[PDB]
């Protein structure tokens, strides 16, 4: 209806993310999906904390997975821990669709809404997951009666109210005839900060460690070898340039970059070499003695 | 039972934000009680993933710590789950909160046995120790001590690192709100990291020294592996040469500051007379 | 130095605000009519009641009244909400229509005509009455306090937050720190900014405790 169907725009914690990119990931092209545990505040705030997930299938995202058996053997379970948490909504992962609800995945959303008045339904793309660009993103169902009266700028109302476009094709098609997609924000904590900072107790030892003679002395050779190969080229460079513009004295002095530059590049990188080595011969020495 | 398919234990970041989440969600005991839960990753590796970890309600008391309570039924139940999930993932050991072991996590270890068919005790910290790790892996271990001790089980450590996998990495730097000043990939990073080593090792080299002087008084029992390994340190001794950096690095800077103030002193002339009549010209034009 | 008493009350500031707006006024009838026939009841909506309510601001013009009566009437929801409100901000100053046209609006006539709308009037009340508000507020806790539902209580918690506006005092906080402690769904955003605007430009000791207190508690997002 329009007078109480409004957006869920869904914080997302760091337990839920992880455990839905790397479930679909390892399934692929069997999808996974499941139900999604969190609490529920405001009109419209969402906290996603947790998820675990219902059968993978084959044929992927189906009606014959969603059984209220294993929700309801879960939420026993839920009691047990002392743990409280209602269903928030459910997640599915679409390798073998794009961001588009398939048409089981509008099935099974229904059913899964009977029971939580405020449902979210989430595409997750575990493709994507293991390049550097991750894209996800929450939905909400819309009925048909509220698209004819209301219309679906009315979900946008009294939240973020920001609306995706996920490229062009099947996606963004299925998405206008479908669902009215709403936004994700990053629930953080200062104390789920400083986990993700922490590294090991060997890299103190590390930086310290006495970088061998005869490594060095690879790089020192490679070093010298190289700038002398360009010594040549700056000699020939620095009777012209007497204009600005370092660029166009590149392509005087032939190729990309400055032959001076080229030069510096190289003494920079063994002195970087030599900057470990020299500081960790002395401090070693005298650190242990 | 066996405690084998361990020769080294990665622990995801996943592990920890868990337990520190999962306190507030039992019942908020946030370390008044320490829990024990169940640690879960791969198997049919010689290297052991822990991809994850769910909370089991456990409370030790602080009465006593020879007492506590720990929900089987429960790991039973959460076992058939664990496939509808992925099928790599099954129960490989437990978890302890810390901030330390006991004598009495031996008997904790026996329960937890029959369900692992590779049991290990990794001490994942609510409080992350350090910059440093902030888990510890252990396996339980028969041996006698040269001290006069006859078999003990205790705990020998395992070599512990931190690992991520592809899908988990991605996660971690969007959720992050810290750029780091700690990556390690370069100079810059590099620097900070030789200052924070050295206070390192004095963290470290502190608790050496204690633990030499327990023996000698304020009796406590000789790990003779520790002793051994310990005198090993002092006999590589040697003394410093050589190593510095030449004349080069400014060279090249020098060649920089010539060409402009070549096209410089050209423009110089030109440039300077013609400001007076612009100047002029610029604050009659700004006002319409 | 008796019209010194006055001016400083707020009863004649009113007067001299109201006037200046009202005769001087631009109000055009065809911004209305563009908004009405592109868009029925949405979002855009919602941004549109409050905003050209604020466009022909301090008038105690009927012709809105009459024209968005229809826009009144189509919306359901948070526009039906917003659209009540911005009467307050349209009749600014405006003392005696101000009290009046939103009465009916209030807890005391209507109430199950719709919460958005029962709300919206007490809201649209401490608008037009900030910072002149002192007889006004304690008709505004009486309202609150009687009702006390969901969606009226945070209209009501919001509006009287308004009107006692740097007060600093005790009575009007109380009655919005109860509201603040139950952590009811929609009013907690409401009562906890409240506690903020009454207690403004001077500070009291139980003030400071209680904000800072609730905002470590809770994890619900409206209160923190």
């Amino acid at each position: 209806a329009p007078a109480v169907d409004t957006a869920e725009q869904v914080y997302i914690s760091s337990l839920a993310l992880l455990k839905m990119l790397k479930h679909g990931r390892a399934g692929v092209p069997m999808e996974v999906m499941g139900l999604m545990l969190g609490e529920f505040v405001d009109d419209y705030t969402v906290r996603v904390i947790d998820v675990f997930a219902m059968p993978q299938s084959g044929t992927g995202v189906s009606v014959e997975a969603v059984d209220p058996v294993f929700q309801a053997k879960m939420l026993d379970m839920l009691k047990q821990t002392g743990r409280p948490e209602m269903v928030v909504g459910w997640y599915h992962s679409h390798p073998g669709f794009g961001c588009w609800l398939s048409g089981v995945d509008i099935n099974t959303q229904q059913s899964f809404e009977a029971l939580s008045e405020r449902a979210v339904a989430v595409v997750v793309d575990p493709i994507q997951s293991v390049k550097g660009k991750v894209v996800i993103d929450a939905f909400r169902l819309i009925n048909a009666n509220m698209m004819v009266l209301g219309h679906e700028p009315r979900q946008t109302t009294s939240n973020l109210g920001h609306l995706n476009k996920p490229s062009i094709q099947a996606l963004i098609h299925g998405l206008n005839r479908h669902y009215y997609s709403i936004t994700i924000n990053y629930r953080k904590n200062e104390l789920e900060q400083k986990m993700l900072l922490n590294l090991h107790k060997k890299s103190w030892m590390e930086g310290l460690t006495l970088q061998d003679y005869s490594e060095h002395c690879k790089h020192n050779e490679s070093v010298v070898k190289e700038m002398l190969e360009l010594a040549k080229n700056y000699n020939k460079a620095v009777e012209e340039e007497d204009k600005m513009t370092p660029e166009q004295l590149a392509i005087k002095n032939v190729g990309k970059q400055d032959p001076k530059r080229h030069l510096e590049e190289h003494v920079d990188v063994l002195m970087t070499s030599n900057i470990v080595q020299c500081l960790a011969a002395m401090l070693d020495t005298v650190v242990f003695k | 039972m066996p405690e084998l398919a361990v020769q080294k234990v990665v622990v995801h970041p996943l592990v920890l934000l868990s337990v520190v989440d999962h306190f507030n969600r039992i019942g908020k005991v946030g370390n008044q009680k320490r829990v024990v839960g169940v640690l879960l990753g791969s198997w049919q590796k010689k290297v052991l993933d822990v991809s994850n970890s769910f909370a089991v309600p456990f409370d030790e008391d602080d009465k006593d710590d020879s007492v506590w309570f720990l929900d089987h039924d429960y790991l039973e139940n959460m076992y058939g789950m664990f496939k509808k999930v992925n099928a790599r993932e099954r129960i490989v050991g437990w978890y302890h909160t810390g901030p330390k072991l006991h004598k009495n996590d031996i008997a904790i270890n026996e329960l937890m046995k029959r369900y692992c068919p590779n049991s290990v005790l990794v001490i994942i910290d609510v409080k992350p120790k350090d910059l440093g790790l902030p888990t510890e892996a252990y396996i339980s271990v028969e041996e006698v001590h040269d001290d006069g001790t006859p078999t003990s089980k205790t705990f020998e450590h395992v070599t512990s690192e931190i690992g991520a996998e592809e899908a988990e990495e991605v996660g971690v730097e969007h959720l992050l709100r810290d750029i780091k000043d700690t990556t390690v990939g370069t100079l810059s990073q590099r620097i900070t990291n030789q200052v924070h080593g050295l206070k390192g090792l004095n963290s470290k080299l502190l608790d050496i020294r204690t633990y030499l002087e327990k023996v000698a008084s304020g009796k406590l029992p000789i790990n003779h592996h520790i002793i051994y390994q310990l005198q090993d340190v002092f006999n590589l001794l040697p003394d410093a040469s050589l190593q510095e950096f030449v004349k080069a690095f400014y060279l090249k800077t020098n060649d920089q500051m010539v060409v402009v103030y070549l096209a410089s002193l050209i423009r110089s002339v030109v440039a300077l007379h013609n400001l007076i009549n612009n100047k002029i010209a610029n604050r009659d034009a700004e006002k319409k | 130095p008796l019209k010194m008493i006055k001016i400083l009350s707020g009863e004649m500031a009113i007067e001299l605000h109201l006037q200046f707006l009202i005769r001087n006024n631009n109000t055009d009838l065809m911004i209305l009519k563009n908004t009405k026939d592109a868009v029925r009841n949405s979002v855009c909506h919602t941004a549109t009641v409050i905003a050209n309510s604020f466009m022909h601001c301090g008038t105690t013009s009927d012709q809105f009244l009459r024209d968005n009566l229809e826009w009144l009437a189509r919306a359901t929801n948070w526009a039906k909400f917003t659209a009540t409100a911005s009467l307050g901000v349209i009749h600014k100053g405006h003392e005696k229509e101000a009290l009046q046209l939103m009465a009916t609006y209030l807890p005391k006539d209507t109430s199950p005509g719709s919460a958005y709308q029962e709300g919206g009037g007490l809201y649209a009340l401490g608008l037009i009455h900030a910072n002149h508000g002192g007889d006004i507020i304690d008709y505004l806790l009486n309202q609150l306090k009687n009702a006390s539902n969901d969606i009226v209580r945070h209209g009501g918690s919001l509006g009287l937050g308004l009107a006692a506006m740097g007060t600093a005092r005790q009575d009007v906080y109380d009655l919005l720190k109860t509201n603040l402690y139950q952590d009811d769904a929609v009013t907690g955003e409401a009562a906890g900014l409240a506690l903020g605007l009454v207690m403004l430009g001077s500070k009291n000791t139980q003030a400071i405790e209680d904000m800072v207190g609730y905002a470590q508690e809770t994890q619900h997002e409206k209160i923190l």
